[PDB]
C-alpha cells in the first residue's frame, strides 16, 4: 500500500507546485490581479491529496505486511475468513426513489413535497441502517 | 365583444345567420355537457372553457 | 393544560391586517395538539404496560 | 387549457393589480373603467389584500385547493401512523 | 484478516469530496470580495463577535469529548461510549440553536438573502455547514441506537471511529471558515 | 466417459427469472449489464434527436421546426451524450470486469452499486422529462453561460429539471467512483502485487481519482445556480465578476469531464491488442508513467476554453496543453509498437480498434492544430471544433465500447456473436462516419458558426450539408444490424464452454468458467507476471518469455 | 428542396451500398459445417444427448432394427 | 334555503344574500367555542372511515377469505361499501357552498336527467320540480342523519355478529391446522389491546384534525347559479366517477325526436362496477370448479391469477382517480391539460395489461425464490478463502443435514421463512444497562438464560402441539 | 493427454482453450434443426417425467449388449428410455429402465422403431428421431 501512498504524495506535490506557480504568476502580469477562483480549488485539492497521503502513511506506519504486499506469497497464506457481505436486498432502490422525489421537489418550488421527500429520505436511511441488526420479534 | 379587426373567420351557424349583431354574440352559459356553468373565456384564443370537466 | 387552554384562551374573532393577532389562529391547533398528545400518551402507557408486564 | 395558466395573486401588489385589470394582458379579459366603477376597483383590491394576507383560523393551510390534497394527506399521514401503531400493538406470525 | 478497513478509506475519500464541496463554497465567497472597496461589508451589517466565539468553543469541546469517546471505544466499554456521544450530541444541539438564534437576529436588522451580495454569500456558506452538522447529529442518533440493539463487534467500533473523524473534519472546516470570516474580514 | 450434455442450453430460461432478481440484486455483473442497456437506450434517443437535427439543417430555411425547439434540441442532445451515456458506460465496464480483472470475489459495497445505478436511472428520467412542458426544457446549450441561465432569461421549468438531473447523476457518479476506489485499494488477490495488474485497472483508478477531484465542484456550482434562480442571490450578476467566475469553475469541472472518458478505453484497447498480436504489452511501466502524467496534468489546462474572452494569461495554458499532448503520443507509440512484427488476424474487435486509432489520430491532429491562440481567434465556435470533439469522442467511445462488447460477450453470457454481421456493421459505421464528418472543416473555417437554425441562400455550402445529411442517415441505420445480431445471439448462436474463446488471452480473466458462477472463482493459479492465464495454458513457454524480455 | 428528383439520392444512396455490402459479405461462407450425409460414414465421434429435465443399469426390454 | 342576510361577525361577508344553512355552518365554525375543531374532526374521521374500509376490503380480497364459508359476509361488505360511499357523498353537501352546490348539481342533475327511459320522473321526484328546490336540503339532511346511519349501524352489527359466530381464519404456521385456532384469550390481552388502539386512533384523529385545515367554507361563497371556477374534484372516495365522466369520449345517438347523452355510459359503467363486486365469489367458484371448505388462508405470492386480477383492478382505480386531478397536475407541474387528458385516456386502456403481466411475472419470481431458499440453506453473507482457491457461501441449514453436509431438501407448507440471519436468534440481547449505566453481571446473565429458556419452551410447546 | 490448451487445475475441473476462429461443438447439423429437436425432447420429457437419451454412435458388436451397457451413463438409469442409432450398420434400438415399466413401454418400442425406420429411408435422420420420440412419448403414460 506504500506504493499508493507514494503516488498520492506525488499527486499532492504536483498540485502544490501548480497552485503556487499559478498564484505567483497571477499576482503580477494580470489585468485583474489575483484570480482568487482557481487558486482556491488548486490549493484545496492539493490539501486533499496531502491529508489522504498522511492518513495512508499513518495507516502504513502502524500495520503489518499483508500477503498481497509481499511478492512471492502463496495462496494458503491468505486463507481465512473475509468480511461480511450483504446478500440479496432491495432497500437501495427505495432510497434512490426517495432521493429522486426530493430532487424533483427541490427542482420546482413546492415546500410540502420537499418536506415529504426529506421524510422519505430519513425513513429509507433508517431502513438501510437496521437491515442487519433487528433481531427476532419479541411477540 | 369580439375584436372588430378580424370579423371574417366566423361561421354564422346554418339557422342563425342574422342572430349576431356586429361585435356582439350573446352566448348562453349552461354547458351542454353536464350543466356546469362555464365562465372561462380567453380573448386571444377565442376559446370558452368549462371548469368542471375541461 | 387542555382544560386551562379551553377555559382561558381568546377565541373571539379579531383577525385582520390592522393588528397582528398571531393568537386567534392558534386556538384550534392548540386544542387538537393538547387532546391528541394527552390521549396518545395514555395509549402509549397502556400498550407499554401490556407489553412489559 | 393548452399551456398558459392563472398565476397566484400572493406576489401581487395593489397598484399593479388595478393597472393589470385596466390593461388587459395576455389571455386576460380587458376591463374598462366605464363598465366597472372606481369604488368597485377599491373594493376588489381591498378584498384581495384581506383574503390572502389574513391568517387562516384553521391551523396549517393546504394550498387553498379542494379535497384532493386533503385525501393525499390522509393517505400519507393517517394511514402511515395508523399502520405503524397497528404493527406496534400487534404481532407478526 | 483485513489488516486495513475499507470503511476507513471510503469515509476518507467521502470527506475529501465534501472538502472539495466546501472548496467550491469558498470559491463562491472569496469571489467579488475584492470587487467592493473600503467597507466591503454593507453598513446594515455588523457581526456579533461576542456570540460567534462561544459556538466555536462549543464545537471544539464537542470534538474533544468525541475523541474521549473514541478512546473509550477502542476498548471494551459501550456505556462510556454512549455517555460521551450523548454529551457530544447535546453540545452540537446547543451549537445548532446558537446559529439559529444568530440567524434570527441577523435578518431582523436588515440584511437578508435577496438584500446584498455579502449577505447572500455568507448565508450560502453557513447554510451547508449547518445542514452537514444536522446530518452529523442524525448519524450520532442512528449509531447510538444501533449500539444498544445487538452485540458488540469491530464493525461498530469502525462506524464510531469514522463518524468521529467526520465530526473532526467538520470542526476543522468550521474553524477555518470562522477564521476566514470573523478575523481576516 | 461419454458424458451426457444438452444439445442446447436454455434459450430464455424459466418464466419470471429476471424481474425480482433485478429488483433485489447484489451482483455487479448484472448491474453492469443494466448500465450497458441504459446506455444503449439513451444512445438511441440521442441518435434519433441528431437525425432529426441533420434532416432539419439541410434544405436551407425553416421547413417544419422552430428556433426554440431547435435550441432545446441541441441542449438535450449534448446533455444526453455527454452526461448520460459515457459516464454510465464507464461504471458498466467497471462492474463487468474490474472485480473479475483483479480477482476479487466481490465488490466492496454491493449495496452502493445498486444505489448509484438506480440514482442515475432516476436522475436521467427526471432530467429527460422536460419535453412534456408546454414551454419545453432548457433552451441554453450545454455550455450554460452566466447571464442566460439566471431567472431573468429562460424562466421555464426545464432548466430546473436539467440542473437536478445533472446533480443526481453527479452524486451517483461520485458514489460509484468511491466504490471503485475502495474495491481496488482494499481487496486484491493474495499473491497479487500492484506492479503486476493490467493497465485497465490503473486507468480506471486514475479515472476515479479524477472523478473525486472534479465532480463536487459541479454540485456546488449547480446549488448556487439554483439558489440564484429561485431566490435572487446576486451570485452571477453582471455587476460582479460572476461572468468570469462561473465560466472558470464550469470549465474547470467540464474539461476533466472529457478527460475522464478517454483513459479507461485506452486501457481497453491496450488489453485487446495483445490477444490478437500474440505479444506482450509494450512499455508497461512507461505506460503506467504516462497514465499518471496524463491524470495529474489533466486538471491544470482548463483555461484554454477562454481564448475568445481575452481575460486570461495565454502562454502558460498554451504551454500546459502542448505538454499534455505528449503523453497521448507516448500511449499511441506504445500501442503501435506492441503490434509491430506480429501475427495479426483480422476479426471484428481488432478492426474496430483499427478504426479507433484512425479516428483518434485524425481527432488528435485536429486538436493539436486547435491549441494555437491566434488560430482559435478565427476558428473558435465554428464547425472545426465541432468536428474536433466529434472525431475524438466518437472514435474512442463508440468503437472501443463495441470492441469490448464483442470481446467480453462470451465472458458474460457464454455465447459468441457472429463475425459477418460484425464486419458489415463495422464497415458501414466507418463509411458513414468518415463520409458525414469530413467536410465540416471546409464548412467550418469559412463563416458558419455552430448552433444555427438557418442561413441564407446567398451563401454557398448548399451541398456540403446535403452530403453530411446523407452520411448521417447512412450512420443512423447502421446500428440495426448490431441490434439484430445481439438479440439473435443472446438466445441462439454459437455456445462456448471452453475457457478463453479468443485463445492466447491475458489479464488473469481466462482462468475461470465462461459462465461465471457467484463469487466468480473456484480455483486460483500462481501469479508471477502480468500474463498468468497465458503462462498457465502454455507452461512450456515460460523460459522463452523470461529469456527474451529485453531484446528491444 | 422537397423535390422528388433530388430526394431520390437521399432515399436510394444508402440502399444501394447496403445491397452491395450484403452481396459481398453475407454471400460468403460461414464456419458452420454442412449437414451430415447418410452415404458419408459417421466420421464424427460418438455423441449422446440428455434432456436433463426431471430432478431426483437394470434392463427390462429391448429392440432391434436394420432400416 | 330561504334567503337571509349574514350581519354576523365575518366582516368580508357582511350584507350578502345567502342561504340559512350556510349561515348556520358559519355560526358553528366561528361563533361557538371550538365548533370548527369538532366539525374538522368529523370530516377527517369520515375520510379515515373511507380509507380504512378500502384498505380492509383490499386485504380481504388479497387473503382470499371470501370462499364458501363466508360468501354472505362478502356480499354484506359490498353493500356496506356502497352505502358508506353514498353517505359520504351526501356528507359534504349540506353546507351548500359553491363546491358542494356545483358537485351535487352536476352529478345528480346530469345523471338523473340523463336516464334514457324514466329520466325526468326521478329528478322531479327527488327535487320536487326543477333542480333548485326548497325541499332538497332538508331531505338530504334527514337522509344523512337518520336512514343511512341507522342502516349502516345495523348492517355493521350483523357483520360483526357473523364474524363472531363463524370463527376467524388464521395464517399457516407451525402449530396451525384446519381444525383449530391459535391465538390469545380475551380477558388479559384482547380487550386491552382494542382499547389502547381505540385511544391511539382517537389521538391521531385529534392531532391531525387540529393541525390540518379542511373545507374552509368561509373562504368560499354562498351558492348561486352564476358563480363557478376551477373548484372541482370532490372527496377522493367517489373521485373515480368524476374521472370516468372526464375521460369518456363524446359519443351520442340521435333517432326520432330523442337523444341519449354521453353520461349514460358512465351510469352503465358504475352500475356494472356495483354489480361485479358481490358477484365475484360466484364467478370464481363456478369458474375454477372448487367447492371445498377452507379455514386457512394463502399467502399472496402463492396464487398468481387472483393477485394479477387484484393488480388489474387497483391499477385501473388508481389511473382513473389520478385522471380527475388533471388540473392540479397541469398547475403544479407545467404540463399541457390536453396532453394529460390524452395520457389518461390512452393509459386507461394500455396500462392495465402491462401491470397485469408484470405482477404475474413478479408472483412467479417470488415462488421461484421461495423454492430456491427451500432447496438450500439461507445465505449467511460470509465467504471463505478455501486455500485451494475457492469461495463458498457457507449456507446455514434449517434442519436435517445429510452425510455430505448439504442439507436435505425440505417441503413447502405455505409458511413464511426468514430470509436474513438476524431474523433468527444468532447474536442479540446486549448488556442489562438502561441507557448509560450497566447492571450487575449476574443479573444480566440470569435475564439472558431466563429469556432463552422461555423462548425455547414456547417454541417447543408450539411445535410439539 | 491434456490436449494443448487443456490443463488440469488444483481441483478436478479442467480448463481448456481454443483457437479464436473455431467453434467448440463441431456438430454437422443445422442450428434451427438442433434447437427444434431439443425443444421436442424437453417438452416430451416434462410431460412423460421420464428421461430420454439419443445416441448416434456406432455399435459394431452385439447391439443389445452395447446398448444396455451405455444406459449406465444415464444420470437416472432406473427411469430412462434410450434410443440409439448407428448410421454405419443401420442399427436402431430402444431400451427400457427398471422404474419405467408397465407405463406403455412395451406398446411404444415397435411403433417408435417403425416410425424412425420409415423416416430414415428418405435421407433425413433428425426428423425421424423427432417423430419416434413424439410417438413414444404419446405412448408412454405417467405412473
Ligand atoms: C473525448 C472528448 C475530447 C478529447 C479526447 C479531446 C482532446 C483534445 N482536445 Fe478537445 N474539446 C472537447 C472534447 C475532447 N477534446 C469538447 C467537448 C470541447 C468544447 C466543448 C464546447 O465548448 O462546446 C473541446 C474543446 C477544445 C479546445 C478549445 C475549443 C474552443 O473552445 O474553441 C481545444 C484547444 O485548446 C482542444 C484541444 C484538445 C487537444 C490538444 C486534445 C488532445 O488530447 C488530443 C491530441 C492527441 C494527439 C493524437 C497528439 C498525440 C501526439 C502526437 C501524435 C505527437 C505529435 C503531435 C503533435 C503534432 C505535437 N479541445
Ligand atoms: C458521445 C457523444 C456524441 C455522439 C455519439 C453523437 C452522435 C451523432 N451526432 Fe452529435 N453532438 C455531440 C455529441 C455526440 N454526438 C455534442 C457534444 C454536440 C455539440 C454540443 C453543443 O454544441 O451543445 C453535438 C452536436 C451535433 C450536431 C450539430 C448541432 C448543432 O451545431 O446545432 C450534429 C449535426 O450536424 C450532430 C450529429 C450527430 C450524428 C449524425 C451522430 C451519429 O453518430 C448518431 C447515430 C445514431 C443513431 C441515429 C441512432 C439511430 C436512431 C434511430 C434509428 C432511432 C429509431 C428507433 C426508435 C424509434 C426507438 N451532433
Ligand atoms: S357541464 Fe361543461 S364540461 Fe361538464
Amino acid at each position: 500500500m506504500h506504493i499508493e501512498a507514494r503516488l498520492f504524495e506525488f499527486v499532492a506535490a504536483f498540485f502544490v507546485v501548480t497552485a503556487v506557480l499559478y498564484g505567483v504568476l497571477t499576482s503580477m502580469f494580470a489585468t485583474g490581479g489575483v484570480e482568487w477562483a482557481g487558486t482556491t480549488a488548486l490549493a484545496l485539492t492539493g490539501g486533499m491529496a496531502l491529508i489522504v497521503a498522511t492518513f495512508f502513511r499513518f495507516v502504513a506506519r502502524r500495520l503489518d505486511s499483508r500477503p498481497e504486499d509481499y511478492e512471492g506469497a502463496e495462496i494458503s497464506d491468505g486463507a481465512g475468513e473475509l468480511g461480511f457481505f450483504s446478500p440479496h436486498s432491495w432497500w437501495p432502490i427505495m432510497v434512490a426513489l426517495s432521493g429522486s422525489v426530493a430532487a424533483v421537489g427541490i427542482a420546482l418550488w413546492l415546500p410540502w413535497l420537499i418536506a415529504a421527500g426529506v421524510a422519505f429520505i430519513l425513513a429509507s436511511a433508517a431502513g438501510l441502517v437496521f437491515e442487519y441488526y433487528v433481531g427476532p420479534e419479541k411477540h | 365583444r369580439i375584436k372588430p379587426s378580424d370579423l371574417g373567420r366566423v361561421v354564422k351557424r346554418k339557422g342563425q345567420e342574422s342572430f349576431n349583431f356586429g361585435e356582439f354574440f350573446a352566448f348562453t352559459k349552461v354547458c351542454s355537457h353536464l350543466g356546469c356553468p362555464s365562465s372561462l373565456y380567453e380573448q386571444q384564443s377565442y376559446r370558452i372553457l368549462c371548469p368542471c370537466h375541461q | 393544560a387542555l382544560l386551562l387552554i379551553f377555559l382561558f384562551w381568546p377565541w373571539e374573532f379579531k383577525a385582520a391586517d390592522g393588528e397582528s393577532d398571531f393568537i386567534y389562529s392558534l386556538t384550534t391547533p392548540l386544542y387538537g395538539l393538547t387532546f391528541g398528545l394527552s390521549i396518545l400518551s395514555i395509549a402509549i402507557g397502556a400498550v407499554l404496560y401490556q407489553k412489559r408486564f | 387549457s393548452s399551456g398558459k395558466y392563472a398565476p397566484d395573486l400572493a406576489p401581487a401588489n395593489e397598484q399593479q393589480i388595478l393597472t393589470a385589470m385596466l390593461t388587459g394582458p395576455q389571455n386576460m379579459p380587458k376591463f374598462s373603467n366605464r363598465q366597472l366603477s372606481f369604488e368597485a376597483k377599491k373594493d376588489i383590491i381591498a378584498y384581495v389584500k384581506v383574503a390572502t394576507e389574513a391568517r387562516q383560523p384553521g391551523g396549517y393551510l393546504l394550498g387553498g385547493f379542494g379535497p384532493a390534497p386533503e385525501g393525499m394527506a390522509m393517505w400519507i399521514i393517517g394511514m402511515v401512523a395508523a399502520i405503524g401503531l397497528a404493527l406496534w400493538i400487534g404481532a407478526r406470525s | 484478516l483485513n489488516r486495513p478497513n475499507m470503511v476507513s478509506v471510503g469515509t476518507i475519500v467521502w470527506l475529501s469530496s465534501e472538502l472539495m464541496f466546501f472548496a467550491g463554497l469558498f470559491a463562491f465567497y472569496f469571489s467579488a470580495r475584492a470587487q467592493a472597496g473600503g467597507n466591503w461589508p454593507p453598513p446594515p451589517t455588523e457581526l456579533n463577535l461576542y456570540q460567534a466565539v462561544p459556538v466555536t468553543l462549543v464545537l471544539i469541546a464537542s470534538s474533544f469529548t468525541c475523541q474521549m469517546g473514541v478512546f473509550a471505544a477502542e476498548r471494551g466499554d459501550i456505556f462510556g461510549l454512549r455517555r460521551w456521544y450523548v454529551i457530544t450530541f447535546l453540545m452540537g444541539l446547543f451549537f445548532v440553536l446558537g446559529q439559529a438564534y444568530e440567524y434570527r437576529n441577523l435578518m431582523s436588522h436588515g440584511t437578508s438573502i435577496p438584500s446584498s451580495a455579502y449577505g447572500s454569500v455568507f448565508y450560502l456558506a453557513t447554510g451547508f455547514h449547518g445542514l452537514h452538522v444536522t446530518g452529523g447529529l442524525i448519524a450520532f442518533i442512528f449509531l447510538l441506537v444501533r449500539t444498544g440493539m445487538s452485540k458488540f463487534t469491530p464493525a461498530q467500533a469502525t462506524a464510531s471511529i469514522v463518524v468521529s473523524y467526520y465530526w473532526h473534519f467538520v470542526d476543522i472546516v468550521w474553524i477555518a471558515l470562522f477564521t476566514v470570516i470573523y478575523f481576516i474580514r | 466417459e461419454l458424458e451426457a450434455i444438452r444439445p442446447y442450453p436454455a434459450r430464455t430460461g424459466p418464466k419470471g427469472s429476471l424481474v425480482y432478481k433485478l429488483i433485489t440484486t447484489t451482483d455487479h455483473k448484472m448491474i453492469g449489464i443494466m448500465y450497458c442497456v441504459a446506455c444503449i437506450s439513451f444512445f438511441f434517443i440521442g441518435g434519433l434527436l441528431a437525425l432529426l437535427m441533420r434532416t432539419e439543417l439541410a434544405a436551407p430555411g425553416l421547413q417544419f421546426l422552430s428556433n426554440e425547439q431547435f435550441n432545446q434540441l441541441f441542449t438535450m442532445h449534448g446533455t444526453i451524450m455527454l452526461l448520460f451515456y459515457a459516464t454510465p458506460i464507464v461504471f458498466g465496464f467497471a462492474n463487468l470486469v474490474l472485480p473479475l480483472q483483479i480477482g476479487a470475489p466481490d465488490v466492496a459495497f454491493p449495496r452502493l452499486n445498486a444505489f448509484s445505478f438506480w440514482l442515475f436511472v432516476f436522475g436521467a428520467t427526471i432530467g429527460a422529462a422536460g419535453f412534456i412542458t408546454p414551454g419545453g426544457a432548457a433552451d441554453f446549450g450545454w455550455t450554460a453561460y452566466t447571464p442566460l441561465t439566471d431567472a431573468i432569461h429562460s424562466p421555464g421549468a426545464g432548466g430546473d429539471l436539467w440542473i437536478m438531473g445533472l446533480i443526481v447523476a453527479g452524486l451517483g457518479t461520485i458514489l460509484g467512483a468511491v466504490n471503485m476506489i475502495t474495491t481496488v485499494v482494499c481487496m486484491r488477490a493474495p499473491g497479487m502485487t500492484m506492479f503486476r495488474m493490467p493497465i485497465f485497472t490503473w486507468n480506471i483508478m486514475v479515472t476515479s481519482i479524477l472523478i473525486l477531484i472534479a465532480f463536487p465542484l459541479l454540485t456546488a456550482a449547480l446549488f448556487g445556480l439554483a439558489a440564484d434562480r429561485h431566490l435572487g442571490a446576486h451570485i452571477y450578476d453582471a455587476a460582479n465578476g460572476g461572468v468570469l467566475l462561473w465560466q472558470h469553475l464550469f470549465w474547470f469541472f467540464g474539461h476533466p469531464e472529457v478527460y475522464i472518458i478517454a483513459l479507461p478505453f485506452f486501457g481497453i484497447v491496450s488489453e485487446i491488442f495483445p490477444v490478437f498480436s500474440r505479444k506482450p504489452i509494450f512499455g508497461y511501466t512507461t505506460l503506467v508513467y504516462a497514465t499518471l502524467s496524463i491524470a495529474a496534468l489533466s486538471v491544470a489546462v482548463w483555461a484554454h476554453h477562454m481564448f475568445a474572452t481575452g481575460a486570461v494569461l495565454l502562454p502558460f495554458f498554451s504551454f500546459m496543453t502542448y505538454l499534455i499532448a505528449v503523453p497521448t503520443g507516448i500511449k499511441f507509440f506504445n500501442w503501435i509498437g506492441t503490434m509491430w512484427k506480429g501475427q495479426l488476424t483480422f476479426e471484428t474487435p481488432m478492426l474496430f480498434s483499427v478504426g479507433f486509432m484512425v479516428t483518434f489520430l485524425l481527432g488528435g491532429l485536429t486538436g493539436v492544430l486547435l491549441a494555437s491562440p491566434p488560430l482559435d481567434f478565427h476558428v473558435t465556435d465554428s464547425y472545426f471544433v465541432v468536428a474536433h470533439f466529434h472525431y475524438v469522442l466518437f472514435g474512442t467511445i463508440v468503437f472501443a465500447t463495441f470492441a469490448g462488447i464483442y470481446f467480453w460477450f462470451p465472458k458474460m453470457t457464454g455465447r459468441l456473436l457472429d463475425e459477418r454481421l460484425g464486419k458489415l456493421h463495422f464497415w458501414l459505421t466507418f463509411i458513414g462516419f468518415h463520409t458525414t464528418f469530413l467536410v465540416q472543416h471546409w464548412l467550418g473555417d469559412e463563416g458558419m458558426p455552430r448552433r444555427y437554425a438557418d442561413y441564407l441562400p446567398t451563401d454557398g455550402f448548399q451541398g456540403l450539408n446535403v452530403v453530411s445529411t446523407i452520411g448521417a442517415f447512412i450512420l443512423g441505420a447502421s446500428m440495426f444490424p448490431f441490434v439484430w445480431n445481439v438479440f439473435k445471439s443472446w438466445r441462439y448462436g454459437e455456445v462456448v464452454t471452453v475457457d478463453d474463446p479468443w485463445g492466447y488471452g491475458n489479464s488473469l480473466e481466462w482462468a475461470t468458467s465462461c459462465p461465471p458462477p457467484r463469487h466468480n472463482f473456484t480455483e486460483l493459479p500462481r501469479i508471477r507476471s502480468e500474463r498468468p492465464a497465458f503462462e498457465l495454458h502454455y507452461p512450456h513457454m515460460v523460459e522463452r518469455l523470461r529469456a527474451e524480455a529485453h531484446v528491444g | 428542396m422537397s423535390a422528388m428528383e433530388i430526394h431520390l439520392f437521399f432515399v436510394g444512396i444508402p440502399l444501394l451500398l447496403v445491397v452491395v455490402l450484403s452481396v459481398l459479405i453475407w454471400s460468403r461462407k460461414g464456419p458452420h459445417p454442412a449437414t451430415y450425409k447418410l452415404s458419408e460414414p459417421w466420421t464424427h465421434p460418438p455423441i449422446l444427448w440428455a434432456a436433463t429435465d426431471v430432478v431426483g443399469f437394470t434392463v427390462g426390454g429391448g429392440a432391434s432394427g436394420t432400416w | 334555503m330561504v334567503d337571509v342576510t349574514y350581519n354576523g361577525v365575518y366582516q368580508p361577508l357582511r350584507g350578502v344574500e345567502m342561504s340559512r344553512a350556510y349561515q348556520s355552518a358559519l355560526d358553528i365554525s366561528f361563533e361557538v367555542r371550538g365548533g370548527l375543531f369538532v366539525r374538522q374532526i368529523h370530516h377527517w374521521a369520515a375520510l379515515m372511515f373511507a380509507a380504512a374500509i378500502m384498505v380492509h376490503l383490499a386485504r380481504i380480497f388479497f387473503t382470499g377469505a371470501f370462499r364458501r364459508p363466508r360468501e354472505t359476509n362478502w356480499v354484506i361488505g359490498s353493500l356496506l361499501l356502497i352505502l358508506a360511499m353514498f353517505e359520504g357523498y351526501f356528507g359534504y353537501s349540506l353546507p351548500d357552498d359553491l363546491l358542494s352546490g356545483l358537485g351535487l348539481r352536476a352529478a345528480l342533475s346530469s345523471i338523473t336527467l340523463g336516464m334514457p327511459v324514466i329520466g325526468t320522473w326521478l329528478h322531479w321526484a327527488l327535487f320536487g320540480g326543477d333542480f333548485p328546490g326548497t325541499i332538497l336540503i332538508p331531505r338530504l339532511y334527514a337522509l344523512h342523519i337518520l336512514l343511512l346511519p341507522g342502516i349502516i349501524l345495523a348492517l355493521i352489527g350483523l357483520h360483526l355478529a357473523l364474524v363472531w359466530f363463524q370463527k376467524h381464519t388464521q395464517f399457516p404456521g407451525p402449530g396451525r391446522t384446519e381444525h383449530n385456532v391459535v391465538g390469545v384469550r380475551v380477558m388479559p390481552v384482547f380487550a386491552f389491546k382494542s382499547g389502547a388502539f381505540f385511544a391511539a386512533i382517537v389521538g391521531v384523529l385529534g392531532l391531525m384534525g387540529g393541525l390540518l385545515q379542511i373545507n374552509p367554507i368561509w373562504n368560499l361563497g354562498p351558492y348561486k347559479p352564476s358563480q363557478v371556477s376551477a373548484g372541482s374534484q370532490p372527496d377522493f372516495y367517489m373521485m373515480w366517477t368524476e374521472g370516468l365522466a372526464r375521460i369518456w369520449p363524446p359519443w351520442e345517438f340521435y333517432f326520432w325526436h330523442h337523444t341519449i347523452p354521453a353520461p349514460v355510459w358512465v351510469a352503465v359503467i358504475m352500475g356494472l362496477v356495483f354489480v361485479l363486486l358481490p358477484a365475484y365469489p360466484f364467478l370464481e367458484k363456478r369458474f375454477t370448479g372448487d367447492y371445498a371448505h377452507h379455514n386457512l388462508l394463502q399467502r399472496p405470492r402463492d396464487v398468481p391469477v387472483r393477485t394479477a386480477i387484484g393488480a388489474m383492478a387497483i391499477a385501473f382505480y388508481m389511473v382513473l382517480t389520478l385522471a380527475a386531478m388533471n388540473d392540479i397536475i397541469a398547475l403544479k407541474f407545467h404540463i399541457s391539460l390536453n396532453a394529460t387528458t390524452w395520457i389518461g385516456r390512452i393509459g386507461m386502456v394500455i396500462l392495465p395489461p402491462f401491470v397485469y403481466f408484470i405482477t404475474y411475472r413478479w408472483c412467479i419470481g417470488l415462488q421461484r425464490s421461495d423454492r430456491s431458499v427451500l432447496e438450500h440453506g439461507v445465505e449467511t453473507g460470509i465467504i471463505k478463502r478455501l486455500p485451494h482457491g475457492a469461495y463458498i457461501e457457507l449456507h446455514q441449514p434449517l434442519g436435517p443435514v445429510d452425510e455430505h453436509g448439504h442439507p436435505i431438501p425440505l417441503q413447502y407448507q405455505g409458511a413464511p421463512l426468514p430470509k436474513r440471519m438476524n431474523k433468527l436468534g444468532s447474536a442479540g440481547s446486549p448488556g442489562s444497562g438502561s441507557f448509560l449505566f450497566a447492571d450487575s453481571a449476574a443479573e444480566d446473565a440470569a435475564l439472558r438464560e431466563a429469556g432463552h429458556a422461555a423462548e425455547q419452551r414456547a417454541l417447543a410447546a408450539l411445535r410439539e402441539h | 493427454e491434456l490436449p494443448p490448451g487443456w490443463v488440469l487445475t488444483t481441483s478436478g475441473r479442467i480448463s481448456g482453450v481454443t483457437e479464436p476462429g473455431e467453434l467448440s461443438v463441431h456438430y454437422p447439423f443445422p442450428i434451427a434443426d438442433l434447437v427444434a429437436l431439443d425443444d421436442a425432447l424437453t417438452y416430451s420429457s416434462r410431460a412423460c417425467q421420464v428421461r430420454f437419451a439419443i445416441y448416434l454412435g456406432d455399435l459394431g458388436r452385439d447391439t443389445a449388449a452395447r446398448a444396455r451397457e451405455i444406459l449406465g451413463k444415464v444420470p437416472t438409469p432406473d427411469n430412462a428410455v434410450l434410443l440409439a442409432v448407428s448410421p454405419n450398420q443401420c442399427a436402431i434400438e430402444v431400451v427400457y429402465g427398471s422404474q419405467v415399466r408397465g407405463r406403455g413401454a412395451e406398446s411404444a418400442a415397435p411403433l417408435g422403431v417403425a416410425a424412425a425406420s420409415s423416416a430414415f429411408e428418405q435421407g433425413e435422420l433428425v426428423d425421424g428421431l423427432i417423430s419416434a420420440i413424439r410417438v413414444l412419448s404419446a405412448g408412454i403414460a405417467p405412473g
